[PDB]
RNA sequence: UGAUAAGAUAAUAAAUAUGUGGUGUAAACGUGAGUAAUUUUAUUAGGAAUUAAUGAACUAUAGAAUAAGCUAAAUACUUAAUAUAUAAAAAGGAUAUAUAAUAUAUUUAUCUAUAGUCAAGCCAAUAAUGGUU
RNA sequence: ACAUAUUAUUAUCUUAUUAUUUAUAUAAUAUUUUUUAAUAAAUUUAUUAAUUUAUAUUUAUUUAUAUCAGAAAU
């Protein structure tokens, strides 16, 4: 990633039970130290499925709290983010297939569920 | 000592003048700077002695390269090394680049066949160290009169003493030889001439596009006898004078031209005093060849 | 994933753990000239089979290369200059320029 | 010396000035 | 190519970071010596001088990228040319294709301008330990 | 009393370095400038080394001021 404002993973929790802040920072400094924004929350373990619901067809979910107004200002004005972050506002819908990369181009695989927007 | 030595130690100094840097010329061959020198104690590359003051350097002579071109033992590599490290030189030394003029590539061309023996080791210098005399700006050193006539000169004596008879090799040959010159502006006529009899030697008919016919036109020196003007004159149409005689020796073809022999003429009885210079030549391929 | 098929350049296990280099040569006991071994053994294998840790990550990274048609010569790892590294480059120049050319 | 005569230059007018205060008062 | 093999040229595949270059180390990390405040901290819906032809480095848009010298050579450095009172610049490389070194195309860099983003300088008001032996 | 250590100060002494400011050079480099040899090419021109000329940029020495620090005094 390049640029002096970078959307980027801020590590939170304890050992072993990381989670993590969604900022805007300065790229020189400190990973945890306070950002210019906290966009939101990423949560990497996914919540445990029941033997049943495993058959049942439920998949383990993530949770990511994310201001998706706040987000879109700072791509706007040219903030650049980490592969990380890009691939979760990729998955989010807020970015698109033009921030993809080689290694991580997605161009064969079949879609099982459809980025779906509700209200809850 | 000798003059081949005298002439190699002129030819060094002039490459080692413009080799050093702009920044310590003055203060290495100023000799006002001696002083200066000392103090700063630049360091001679190659971790030697601090670097002293040498003696300013002049123009040198063109002459001088053609003392030591004639020097050069009778199997040496002593010209090819000069060349080599002489057209190493950045093509932004204008002094070193320019100082190469056609006659002194006639001479090393002819001097190389018949007094040196090297040739082949010759004119692969040449040939492969010419796109760099472009990039210098220096392309007339490549022309007809004194690049290509010189080269197929050589091939009529070398395809005889060595009885080349093939009519592929010859003509690829040729045919490099051709785009090898860089400034086409036949005068004399004798390249058409020289590419004629080359044909009937090896058996094949030339053919190279921009080798329009020209007619002979022979510098004919006069019959007045100067000093250092007629040993000039003479020195100055030895190449054409070795082409000559070699059109007649080698196919008696070219005695049907009258031209050729009225230079033989007047060259010869110019200065017929002294030795004949394609009869030196002549004994020195034999030297050459019984080795 | 898949097992991918043996090339001209890469015929054997063998030609595999040459062209990689960083001395994985020495593991062509581990494998066996076995093709299908190479592209089945995950680390966890890899790691009861006596594979050290930074070479089975790396096998594990041209394996994943190979199958997907990108190169896999030996890249090097990198190395500190001849005069050292950069905090301690000074002081050995320093003594390095007094023992040779004084 | 320069600091000498920086020295009684100021010294002077803090004189002038203490001066000036008995004569205003 | 070089009439005998020393070299040159191009393509291909490797090597070199003990040569010249670029970027990176004003951050982060550690510590609490100094510091009682013309300087440091904290606070305010504070302020002007009514803060640079500063972008540091990303975003959007537009344009440009010229000639010599110096070094072995260059995206090194130097001097010039032309570009918002006007001032003030630059750089090529890789890969293809067509030509006879040049041109396009792709890709990655260079410079300038405008705005944004990030980020700077300065000032005020109020508060900040003990001793007047 | 006092012998010590530490710090601060200066109308004092010495002072690295640096900044600023003086004067000087038959100082160096580039260009200009006046001529002069040597050399080279061509049949005047170029180059190099000198001299004259101003200009810019440096260098050496030098004048003055300030300055790390040390000395002395307090
Ligand atoms: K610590
Ligand atoms: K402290
Ligand atoms: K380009
Ligand atoms: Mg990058
Ligand atoms: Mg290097
Ligand atoms: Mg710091
Ligand atoms: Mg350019
Ligand atoms: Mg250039
Ligand atoms: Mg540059
Ligand atoms: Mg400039
Ligand atoms: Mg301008
Ligand atoms: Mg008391
Ligand atoms: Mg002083
Ligand atoms: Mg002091």
């Amino acid at each position: 990633t390049c640029g002096l404002v970078r959307i980027r993973l801020a590590r939170f929790g304890r050992k072993n039970s990381p989670v993590y802040n969604i900022v805007v920072a300065n790229s020189r400094k400190a990973r945890d130290a306070k950002p210019i924004e906290v966009l939101g929350t990423y949560v990497p373990v996914p919540s445990p499925v029941t033997k049943r619901e495993l058959k049942r067809g439920v998949v383990p979910i993530k949770d990511v709290k994310l201001d998706f107004d706040r987000t879109k200002y700072w791509i706007g004005v040219g903030a650049q983010p980490s592969e990380t972050v890009t691939k979760l506002l990729r998955k989010a819908g807020i970015l698109n297939d033009a921030w993809a990369t080689s290694k991580n181009s997605n161009v064969n695989r079949k879609v099982v569920f459809e980025r779906m927007e509700t209200l809850e | 000592a000798s003059t081949g030595e005298i002439a190699k130690a002129k030819l060094d100094e002039f490459l080692i003048y413009h080799k050093t840097d702009a920044k310590l010329k003055p203060f290495i061959y100023r000799p006002k700077n001696a002083q200066i020198l000392l103090t700063k104690d630049i360091r001679d590359p190659k971790t030697r002695e601090p670097l002293q003051p040498r003696p300013p350097v002049k123009p040198l002579s063109k002459q001088t390269l053609n003392d030591f071109i004639y020097s050069v033992e009778p199997n040496s590599t002593e010209l090819l090394d000069w060349f080599k490290e002489w057209t190493g030189t950045s093509i932004r030394k204008r002094a070193i680049w320019t100082y190469i003029s056609p006659i002194h590539v006639q001479k090393m061309l002819t001097a190389s066949f018949f007094k040196i023996g090297k040739y082949a080791h010759m004119v692969g210098l040449l040939y492969g160290i010419e796109h760099k005399f472009l990039k210098a700006q220096n392309p007339s050193v490549f022309d007809i009169e004194h690049f290509f006539n010189t080269n197929i000169m050589c091939a009529l004596h070398r395809n005889r003493l060595k009885d080349y008879k093939d009519a592929e090799i010859a003509q690829r040959k040729l045919q490099v030889a051709w785009k090898k010159v860089l400034n086409r502006k036949n005068n004399t006529g004798l390249a058409n001439i020289l590419v004629a009899t080359l044909g009937r030697q090896i058996g094949f008919t030339p053919e190279l596009t921009g080798l329009q016919p020209v007619d002979i036109s022979l510098p004919d020196i006069p019959n007045s006898s100067s000093g250092a003007e007629l040993k000039d004159l003479l020195s100055k149409y030895e190449g054409i004078y070795l082409i000559a005689r070699t059109l007649l020796d080698i196919d008696q073809h070219n005695a049907q031209y009258l031209e050729l022999q009225e230079f033989i003429r007047q060259y010869q009885n110019a200065l017929s005093e002294s030795s004949d210079p394609y009869d030196t030549h002549l004994k020195a391929l034999g030297l050459l060849e019984t080795p | 994933s898949t097992i991918p098929k043996p090339s001209d350049q890469v015929p054997d296990v063998d030609a595999f753990l040459n062209k990689i280099g960083r001395n994985c040569n020495e593991l062509k006991d581990t494998f066996e000239n076995n093709w299908n071994n190479l592209f089945q053994w995950d680390s966890k294998i890899l790691k009861e089979k006596g594979v050290n840790i930074q070479q089975r990550k790396y096998i594990l990274k041209q394996v994943h290369n190979y199958r997907n048609n990108r190169p896999i010569h030996e890249i090097k790892l990198g190395k500190k200059s001849f005069f050292g590294g950069e905090r301690k480059r000074k002081a050995f120049t320093a003594k390095w320029k007094a023992e040779n050319k004084q | 010396s320069a600091k000498a005569v920086k020295f009684l230059k100021a010294q002077r007018r803090k004189q002038k000035n203490e001066a000036k205060q008995a004569t205003l008062k």
